[PDB]
């Protein structure tokens, strides 16, 4: 698999080329290959590093091994009769998923705890992250931390086009309306 | 100083592998600069290339002991300890252990003010794949190319041995690239980057058609190696000699091969707008000189990879960048 | 103290899951993902992460999200200093670079004691979540709840509920935190 980078690469220079390893100390090497640039996006997908490294975090805090796992694996919720109380709860776990969409201009000039609840309470989607304009990547950061224009927001939900009600939200024509499939309309 | 009994190299007594040996600390405090770094793949159990033969041109007599290019070998000691045998009567050589994709390693040695960094791989050619075959040798070479240094990365010049002939088209990023393509066309064989070796199968012809042929190039390659050596060898005793007569140290004499640039020095004005032909008569006369070809830029109009052209047309214009191939009496 | 000792297994085979825990039904036909060892966070097999390939071509920032919540701050620094060589470095290290201790990592709040007990009792997780975001600075993701409850002690996962879902006194909440 290394090889097969470097004849792809040694075809093609500029060219986004991720990879699956297996052991770690073998991602050293592709990091070495010069066309291979960690800017336009070459991820070495190192199973050993995320394998264990999900297994870590359960030591700080167990079951999120489990949590982490059913957010990448893009399921949906198809719920038998044959199942449980608990199995239930969990299959509708299974089928969310991460998410990366657009904020409206709604949240403009907004702090980040404020934008998060009128996710998760209004719109019905667990904020996460906002990516800040070198992109950084802040995690539920403070008070402090402001949404600029056209922020990339990280989501928890059940699908992508239920995400995408936080790109057609509006304050003067959406708060009023309980129903949370009644904000499909563009038009604001 | 010690001599070979021939009178051929330098010679040295025999010696054990820790005092040539060397780790980061020891490597990085030598000031080492324009020398040869080989970049050595090898098992414990893998079979002996003979590092010997790389060694033992590069301690020629015809070069002055402060001219000897000191050479640091980077492998495994279970491997090197065999070849330390052969290897222990030539001077200025340092053992490294380790492998040579350590970067770590790598800048100890200083291969950044390197004149040649010579990469082999001594283990089993062809077990397995014909495309995991020079994963080492490929993966060594783009590392290097990749490094950055801060007192350099693409023109640090190197030299890869191939199992391979259709290997070749990874080691350089930047050329046209067809396995239907034969290895001597190809870019990097061109520029002296590569060397595998099919382009001696010719050899076995040569041998029974010009006789003399294949020992004008022995001479001119190994840098005299004699029947009178290979004789000593057989006997099992390794290299000898001591200090040895005038009548012998008179053979330091012999034509070696360099390399000329047309940048500085007397020959610099035919450089600038004169002709090759022009070039080789006032070379011949005045210093005893045979120009045999040239080694110019890939790209003039920027990479650093010249490429060969053996004995070009007498009306053949020259670049005041060019380097030319000579046979010297120095 | 026997069965309460907390451990989770990697597996090379998926459909070797059912030898792990010893009361359920089990069904080779049925997937990992949806069986009990795997859903209480006893098991993790390496199958479930061949998702993880599809979602860093679609979402190139969401593998580097998770590299920063995971491995605690798998810089792009680190990998090409860990590619030189010398292994780990550092020393002391200026203010600057220390300030960059403050990130977020996850952690678990059980709903027993604490301020947070009271919405445990009788309120619900939407509740919860708009109380602890305002106070805290606290994103809760999901709950560890007891599977049995009417006794083993297996919690198992509940990665974002509804608004209106009912909470125990005996859940675990997961929580980014800024401590
Ligand atoms: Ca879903
Ligand atoms: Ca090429
Ligand atoms: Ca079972």
């Amino acid at each position: 698999n290394i090889m097969r980078v470097i004849s792809i690469k040694n075809y093609h220079s500029d060219i986004k080329v991720i990879v699956q390893l297996l052991q770690y100390h073998n991602k050293a090497y592709l990091l070495n290959i010069p066309s291979w640039d960690w800017k336009r996006g070459d991820d070495a997908v190192c199973v050993a590093e995320l394998k264990l490294g999900f297994i870590a975090q359960s030591c700080l805090a167990p079951g999120f091994s489990t949590l982490m796992a059913n957010l990448f694996t893009m399921r949906s919720y198809k719920p038998t009769p044959e199942m449980s109380q608990w199995q239930t709860d969990y299959m509708r776990g299974t089928g969310m998923e991460m998410y990366t969409e657009y904020l409206s201009s709604a949240f403009n000039a907004l702090t980040f705890p404020e934008a998060a609840e009128l996710c998760f309470s209004k719109l019905k989607l667990l904020l996460l992250a906002i990516e800040v304009r070198e992109s950084t990547l802040a995690i539920n950061p403070g008070p402090k931390v402001k949404i600029e224009n056209a922020t990339q927001g990280f989501f928890i939900a059940e699908s992508a086009e239920e995400v995408k009600r936080a790109f057609y939200y509006c304050k003067n024509c959406h708060a009023n309306v309980s129903d949370v499939r009644q904000i499909k309309k563009c038009k604001c | 100083r010690k001599f070979d009994s021939t009178g051929m190299f330098h010679w040295c007594p025999d010696r054990p592998l820790n005092d040539c040996l060397q780790d980061r600390s020891q490597a990085s405090a030598s000031g080492l600069r324009n020398h040869v770094v080989v970049c050595l793949f090898a098992d414990a159990a893998s079979p002996l290339i003979g590092l010997r033969n790389l060694v033992m041109p590069l301690r020629a007599s015809n070069f002055h002991y402060h001219e000897l290019k000191p050479t640091i070998i980077v492998g495994n000691l279970d491997y090197l300890h065999r070849e330390w045998k052969t290897l222990q009567n030539f001077p200025k050589l340092s053992i490294l252990p380790g492998s040579p994709l350590n970067r770590a390693n790598l800048r100890a040695v200083n291969i950044n003010l390197c004149d040649m960094c010579v990469i082999v791989s001594a283990k089993d050619r062809n077990m397995e794949d014909p495309n995991l075959v020079d994963k080492e040798a490929i993966l060594c070479s783009l590392n290097i190319k990749a490094m950055t240094f801060d007192d350099a990365g693409a023109n640090v010049p190197l030299i890869t041995e191939l199992a391979n002939d259709s290997n070749v088209q990874f080691l350089d990023q930047d050329d046209d690239d067809d396995p239907d393509t034969e290895l001597y066309m190809t870019q990097p064989f061109a520029c002296g980057t590569a060397f595998a070796v099919s382009v001696l199968d010719s050899l076995m012809s040569t041998s029974y058609f010009n006789d003399n042929a294949l020992t004008l190039i022995r001479t001119l390659i190994t840098g005299g190696a004699t029947p009178e050596l290979e004789q000593i060898l057989a006997e099992g005793a390794g290299m000898r000699g001591g200090y040895c007569s005038p009548a012998v140290l008179a053979n330091r004499d012999r034509c070696r091969v360099a390399q000329i640039s047309l940048f500085d020095g007397p020959l610099a004005q035919f450089g600038q707008g004169g002709h090759y032909g022009e070039l080789f008569v006032y070379a011949l006369r005045h210093f005893g000189i045979l120009c045999i070809g040239l080694y110019r830029f890939r790209d003039t109009n920027p990479s650093s990879k010249r490429y060969v052209i053996t004995n070009p047309p007498e009306d053949f214009p020259l670049l005041p960048t060019d380097q030319v191939y000579v046979l010297t009496y120095k």
